[PDB]
DNA sequence: ATCGATGTATATATCTGACACGTGCCTGGAGACTAGGGAGTAATCCCCTTGGCGGTTAAAACGCGGGGGACAGCGCGTACGTGCGTTTAAGCGGTGCTAGAGCTGTCTAC
DNA sequence: TAGACAGCTCTAGCACCGCTTAAACGCACGTACGCGCTGTCCCCCGCGTTTTAACCGCCAAGGGGATTACTCCCTAGTCTCCAGGCACGTGTCAGATATATACATCGAT
């Protein structure tokens, strides 16, 4: 009986990937136990959230199906995220439909 | 081999998990892949050289705890340490 | 030799640019202008993308080459390949 | 006949490209101009068409980045349109000029 | 407290004459003061959680190297 | 009467002395309380080395004396002389500060 | 035993190329580093090197100057123009900024 | 107790600069700050080819990779005199034991 | 105001291709035992950071004249926006091909 | 032992034609917006006076950062295995397209 380490984690990212990741990315010569569970709770934490307000997007946009212009809707309209993403271009995203003040007409 | 590295089943059934009636698509889906992608490329570069300042060899929950402080954003630096740490405690606790 | 083809970026290309990009009334050195960066910005990148393939020993620049390039730069871009 | 007045056309090209996604540069012209490019690092380049899109998707990211700090800049300026000084700045203050 | 304030006009005004602004308007010296002091709480709340995970009680130099080019702006000449 | 110089003639001038030199122009206790003042914030009963408050208040200096730059940039662009605070927002919003 | 020679000697470097390959190894750049890359990286330290050591020489010059001071550094990083795209993120301790007034700020007549 | 070795590049810098300048001097912070400056440039460019080996599968970095680094981190005109001094010290060094 | 054009939002039907699901597979993950050394803790030391006092002088702060520059108002013209006819080549589809990316095997320099 | 090399496959990038047509281009036309000009007035510079605290030096102390020594336990190392995870297969459904229709917003009147 061989039973899963994101299971005993209470996580759903593969925690025996992310330690492998890690022995082979060449980031220190040993690697604890606990740091890939927690490297795993991170990115799934990440991908929750950006999948939760993409949803939220979709739903704006009457859509049961993600598309990349729901994440860039996601991205740029959460301060957080697009403070983590500045210097991040998402590809078929667009931009927000923002329009300046001044070149309002009258 | 033929077979590739992807972290699709996970992405899609945390996006099940979150909204169970939501389909996703493919260039969405490699969007999702680049996602989690590069920001382990980041949190684990970040391991790695507080690793190094402190001439420690092994990576431990402390350094990427640290390494999330300092990257993510506030309240997502905050939540990320409050679940991950309780992940390590159920998974210490389960062994 | 492919010759000329900045002149294949079009008025229209650049005014829709513009408008994605905000602009409610443009010039009519913005063009050429944005020609000049696009030449900037496209040199630089391609000539990153060039040295990836030049390391690999490969005469075709794969997705993976441009992603690189732009990576080197900070400029990231997503959805093709991590 | 009807004739719309100077700018509110152009708020509302901004609106339907803004709320758009797709490429705003024809494909076939800027291939060639990437392949014209990359002929002079190396002769007889073959490209992917996924390293196409992508290229054209970070220059047409990049531009648009260098269309909305140059309209800051020229609404800055107290004015609308915006002029090739606009771009000049804003890519001095970016810290690629 | 008055410590932001102790980041006085006269010196604001010499830097900005270091940055070769000719004239400086009387609100300048409040918005560098917050610019200064939000820049400064992100350059040392990283230098901290530098400090932390080091489990000291003091902020070394190497710490600050360390957070000022995590942010982007690399120093010489004092550690790295 | 008293000698005295016309307005920006001066301010020349010092700009001139303060481009040649090199000097830290920011008093350096004042900014010292500054930055644990700061650090109280996020951490009690912190001690700071002298060269780690230095290395703060050189590259705060440096980066703001960017910031100056970039606004008088961004001020002479609009036809002026006189810096407003709306010239440092734009310089921070085209530098991605905002 | 033969005679003990140095890699840099034989590379006809300066720069350490055992050190430079020792913290290469212990860098965790690569499981393996091969024998011409400490040396190629050594020559290349010692070429940019060398190249700001003589610019800021010349400014030293330009100053008057017989040891090389940070402004020194800081000149010889800025004027040229390479150096300066090198080091456009890099700030130089008290090596102060360029002397540079734009032509609006003049005086007239 | 004593003191602990602490590494500096110091002697290799000051051969440097008394072969390029052989009366001109170096104070101490100017030393220390060439020092940050080659272990800053050794780290970009280290880190460079670690990438490089990463994305081409290779578990071995040599003078290809670093060249690579040259090519892509360095200015054109620094980065080919570079490559032309990196090349000819690993042919005199290859010429050599 | 106000109507009329006029594009958009909304609702319904046809379709399709893209993805949501299933299968097989295999290899990647997990289970079990091993060494060992790294990290943790205790003891040690000292330094350097902190704190205080003194003075003292440079700088900061303050007053104020004033000028000059910021800015509102106005004129103007022209350049750019808007519309129309033309045409150009972007685009799609199909066809041809072959360079070459990819993989496997060998082995020997490394 | 890995990577340099050879060799084989067969993928895919390039190249091409032709029709279509929407996109681009050329051009008319007027006006809104850039810009020049003027006046204003304020508010920032310049300089003297007053204030103050920044600075240096000098000392005291203690605490904590670095060091040393010891240990154990945590992580690599190795192996068997087996089930997670991953191309391929499949089909159906979400979205695109098309049409009618309501509805607000622009603009001439």
């Amino acid at each position: 009986k061989a039973k899963t380490r994101s299971s005993r984690a209470g996580l759903q990212f593969p925690v025996g990937r992310v330690h492998r990741l890690l022995r082979k990315g060449n980031y220190a010569e040993r690697v604890g136990a606990g740091a890939p569970v927690y490297l795993a709770a991170v990115l799934e934490y990440l991908t929750a959230e950006i999948l939760e307000l993409a949803g939220n997007a979709a739903r704006d946009n009457k859509k049961t199906r993600i598309i990349p212009r729901h994440l860039q809707l996601a991205v740029r309209n959460d301060e957080e995220l697009n403070k983590l993403l500045g210097r991040v271009t998402i590809a078929q995203g667009g931009v927000l439909p923002n329009i300046q003040s001044v070149l309002l007409p009258k | 081999k033929t077979r590739k590295e992807s972290y699709a089943i996970y992405v899609y059934k945390v996006l099940k998990q979150v909204h169970p009636d939501t389909g996703i698509s493919s260039k969405a889906m490699s969007i999702m892949n680049s996602f989690v992608n590069d920001v382990f490329e980041r949190i684990a570069g970040e391991a790695s050289r507080l690793a190094h300042y402190n001439k420690r060899s092994t990576i431990t929950s402390r350094e990427i705890q640290t390494a999330v402080r300092l990257l993510l954003p506030g309240e997502l630096a905050k939540h990320a340490v409050s679940e991950g740490t309780k992940a390590v405690t159920k998974y210490t606790s389960a062994k | 030799v492919l010759r000329d083809n900045i002149q294949g970026i079009t008025k229209p290309a650049i005014r829709r640019l513009a408008r994605r990009g905000g602009v409610k009334r443009i010039s009519g050195l913005i063009y050429e202008e944005t020609r000049g960066v696009l030449k900037v910005f496209l040199e630089n990148v391609i000539r990153d993308a060039v040295t990836y393939t030049e390391h690999a020993k490969r005469k075709t620049v794969t997705a993976m080459d441009v992603v690189y390039a732009l990576k080197r730069q900070g400029r990231t871009l997503y959805g093709f390949g991590g | 006949p009807h004739r719309y007045r100077p700018g509110t056309v152009a708020l509302r090209e901004i609106r339907r490209y803004q709320k758009s996604t797709e490429l705003l540069i024809r494909k076939l012209p800027f291939q060639r101009l990437v392949r014209e490019i990359a002929q002079d690092f190396k002769t007889d380049l073959r490209f992917q068409s996924s390293a196409v899109m992508a290229l054209q998707e970070a220059s047409e990211a990049y531009l648009v980045a260098l269309f909305e700090d140059t309209n800051l800049a020229a609404i800055h300026a107290k004015r609308v349109t915006i002029m090739p000084k606009d771009i000049q700045l804003a890519r001095r203050i970016r810290g690629e000029r």
